[PDB]
């Protein structure tokens, strides 16, 4: 797949990514605070099309993401991440994708999610998040 | 060395 890397914000503004109810996650993109100012990541695409579009547009900065969690797992023969959630302290957003596989989950106790980084194919490959104070 | 660090967590997904 396409690897990516988005690098730290001081915050998270919005995040827009799309799925499909029988394989996985495909497109990712999200838009981060900067210094009080909105700042557009680069899009990142699926080699393919046939997703379900879905936006999250948190209410910056009085809401937060406070857990992440989703479920990884094997799509014809590639291992991919296959569901997603994002819970603030606010509202839950999720599951989005198949919850099928082995899951994992992030709960954060005080900290901040500040960026992501990752790959993509058809689906999603993996992902890893930039923590911070 | 004159970039700022951050802490990261991951991956999840495929090896490597
Ligand atoms: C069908 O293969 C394409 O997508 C898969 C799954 O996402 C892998 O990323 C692979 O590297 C890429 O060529």
């Amino acid at each position: 797949g396409k690897a990516f890397d988005d690098g730290a914000f001081t915050g998270i503004r919005e995040i827009n990514l799309s799925y499909n109810k029988e394989t996985a996650i495909g497109d990712f993109q999200v838009v981060y605070d900067l210094n009080g100012s909105p700042y557009v990541g680069q899009n990142h695409s699926s080699f393919i099309s046939g997703f379900t579009p879905v936006k999250i547009s948190l209410d910056f900065p009085s809401e937060y993401i406070t857990e992440v969690s989703g479920y990884t797992g094997n799509v014809s023969g590639y291992v991919v991440v296959r569901s997603l959630t994002f819970k603030t302290n606010k509202k839950t957003y999720g599951p989005y994708g198949v919850t099928s596989g082995t899951p994992f989950n992030l709960p954060i106790e005080n900290g901040l999610i500040v960026g992501f980084k990752g790959s993509i194919g058809y689906w999603m490959d993996y992902f890893s998040m930039y923590l911070s104070l | 060395s004159g970039k700022s660090q951050t802490v990261i967590v991951g991956p999840w997904g495929a090896k490597v």
